[PDB]
């Protein structure tokens, strides 16, 4: 996260971190929705361009977490993969359209003052909150900020960080871009012409971009972060995935054995 | 309408520096190599695990900060380059009908306007603010005393033990990994291990005391945490694992027999554990 | 609105961060999100 802050320990505990098994490295952010379901940017298990298609064996998350450093054995919680879902209409030779994944903990988590779960936008949450000029909330541990040091990625904070970006209209979302956008993803950041400023980055992705409703003090995620054109640069912004809007797809998933 | 601040210069390369005489593209593109070269090396001696500590951070932000700042130099300085770019490639098409040649993304376009009055900046900088690191580390070292690194004697015998403890776990993975009742919870533990003590090939370094002694109880929980789990109860005592002592693949013998006596430890093991273990399970 | 037995649990807790919300302790930059729904009033 750009222009991000050090989060305050126990302030994402549905934040989770996708992290890859050998070669130990960090891949994604992610949420618990649950104590056995988290969600994640489904490019962050395959991506074909980048040679990527990780499966349950090749990783690991952990959940209730700060420092992405060294293991938290008080509150940090490791759990391996069921199964993995990725979107079916989930289009990256392209767009990456759909860009949202399901993971199935291999053993349902014990919650802890770090391991709670997020709310998923509602029916009419969505629509109170989903308007343009509304902030939101970013959480990762991705690129600290733009480097023309390519080549190179080591380049995160050290603890969780947190970021609030206010939702962008469909045209100018559209518009800064020569990328197809789709009503299944959101783009969500700060104008030029405004002061303050930030962005979601690399290594970002899988996070969520949740918001509190008003009427009930609750965290949703709206959107997950899955891409952007360079980081906080000066006239594109950021894009989530809409995960209100696949909310159908979920359900279809989680509720599966039955029908 | 037009006009733009966020001037987040930090750099210690002097401005009119970029007006000086342009490097021999050829001997530029190296030169642009070099630098890359520095900020990778750099940047790694943060990832470097020793120093993953609370006391190392307000050092840690100082050479980061110091990287970003000419980092970002170098950036504005593309980020400018390119605009004047896309201006000389149109009054290229308006000569030539043939567009056979495609015009460069930011991403694809390189820089071509370097003095060496900013290289030679840049570095000194780099090289200096690294310096700066090593300073503002081995005082804080001498201040910490468990964070002193050790000897190549010292270093090994901490290393030592945690490679034995854990060689003492991989008992328990193998042990239970089989039993068709804990194969989770045992992957679970393996693959614990596995994360704290580093990739196989270069895990990570047992530098400083507090590194050993944390590593100790990391890995000692890590253990407990698997019988909490499956209940089952953790023996006062478990033989360790030697690669060629008893291998999965090469001394099957000795490997089912390791086993053996270790199923039978967490059979016979007494309930007397629980009212030590690391983590306050509750 | 998924049924625990195929979600698990902690739909009904959701969103309520047991060392802040279930607490009544706000966060370093949380009325920032109510500064983007009001600017009036
Ligand atoms: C998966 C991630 O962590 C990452 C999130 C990036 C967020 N960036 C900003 N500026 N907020 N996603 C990516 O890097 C994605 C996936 C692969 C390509 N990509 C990009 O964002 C490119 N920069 C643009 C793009 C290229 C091809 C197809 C879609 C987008
Ligand atoms: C890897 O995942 C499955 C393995 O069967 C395969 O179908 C898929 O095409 C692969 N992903 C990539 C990189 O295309
Ligand atoms: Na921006």
């Amino acid at each position: 996260i750009v222009e991000g802050q050090d989060a305050e320990v126990g302030l994402s505990p549905w934040q989770v971190m996708l992290f890859r098994k050998s070669p130990q490295e960090l891949l994604c952010g992610a949420s618990l929705i649950s104590d056995r379901w988290v969600l994640t940017a489904a490019h962050c298990l395959l991506y074909p361009p980048w040679d990527k298609n990780f499966t349950v064996d090749d990783l690991l998350v952990r959940i209730g977490k700060h420092s992405r450093t060294r293991y938290e054995r008080k509150v940090e919680k490791i759990s391996m993969l069921d199964k993995i879902y990725i979107h079916p209409r989930y289009n990256w030779k392209e767009n990456l359209d759909r860009d949202i994944a399901l993971l199935k903990l291999k053993r349902p988590i014990e919650l802890s003052d770090y391991i709670h779960p997020v709310c998923l936008p509602d029916k009419q949450t969505a629509a109170k909150l989903l308007h343009a000029g509304f902030k939101g909330r970013v959480t990762g541990w991705g690129n600290r900020r733009e480097t023309w040091t390519t080549s190179v990625a080591e380049v995160q904070p050290s603890v969780l960080q947190v970021v609030n970006l206010p939702l962008v209209e469909r045209p100018v979302c559209k518009a800064s871009t020569r990328i197809r956008i789709t009503d299944n993803m959101f783009c969500a950041g700060y104008k030029p012409g405004e002061g303050k400023r930030g962005d979601a980055c690399e290594g970002d992705s899988g996070g969520p971009f949740v918001m509190k409703s008003p009427y009930n003090n609750r965290w949703y995620q709206m959107g997950i972060v899955s891409w952007g054109e360079g980081c906080d640069r000066d006239g594109k912004y950021g894009f989530y995935t809409h995960v209100f809007r696949l909310k159908k797809w979920i359900q279809k998933v989680i509720d599966r054995l039955g029908s | 309408m037009i006009v733009t601040k966020d001037y987040s210069k930090e750099s210690r390369v002097n401005e009119n520096s970029k007006y000086g005489t342009l490097i021999s593209d050829w001997y530029l593109k190296g030169r642009l190599t070099s630098l890359e070269s520095q900020f990778i090396n750099a940047l790694d001696i943060l990832e470097t695990y020793h120093y993953g500590e609370k006391e190392y951070k307000d050092a840690k932000d100082k050479l980061m900060t110091r990287i970003l700042g000419e980092d970002q130099y170098l950036l504005e300085r593309k980020k400018v380059q390119y605009e004047e770019y896309k201006k000389l490639y149109q009054k290229y098409k308006e000569e030539n009908p043939t567009s056979k040649l495609k015009l460069k993304t930011f991403d694809q376009y390189t820089i071509e306007d370097l003095t060496m009055r900013e290289y030679n900046e840049l570095t000194e900088s780099l090289k200096s603010a690294v310096k700066d690191f090593e300073k503002d580390v081995e005082k804080i070292e001498n201040q910490h005393h468990d964070l002193k690194p050790f000897t190549d004697e010292m270093e090994e015998k901490a290393t030592s033990r945690v490679d034995d403890l854990a060689n003492k776990a991989y008992s328990v993975y193998f042990a239970f990994v089989r039993d068709t009742q804990h194969k989770t919870e045992a992957l679970e533990l393996k693959a614990k291990v596995d994360l704290v003590l580093g990739d196989e090939d270069k895990p990570h370094r047992i530098s400083n005391e507090r590194i050993e002694k944390e590593m100790i109880k990391d890995l000692e929980s890590i253990i407990e945490d698997f019988f909490i789990e499956t209940g089952l109860n953790k023996p006062g005592n478990i033989t360790s694992y030697d690669s060629s002592k008893h291998h999965y693949k090469n001394h099957s013998e000795g490997f089912e027999a390791l086993v053996k006596e270790t199923r039978e430890a967490v059979a016979n093991a007494d309930e007397s554990w629980k009212t030590k273990t690391v983590k306050k399970y509750g | 609105f998924f049924n625990e037995k195929t979600f698990g649990a902690g739909e009904a807790d959701c969103g309520l961060r047991p060392l802040f919300e279930k607490k009544q302790v706000q966060d370093q930059t949380e009325k920032e999100l109510f500064e983007s729904y009001i600017e009036g009033r």
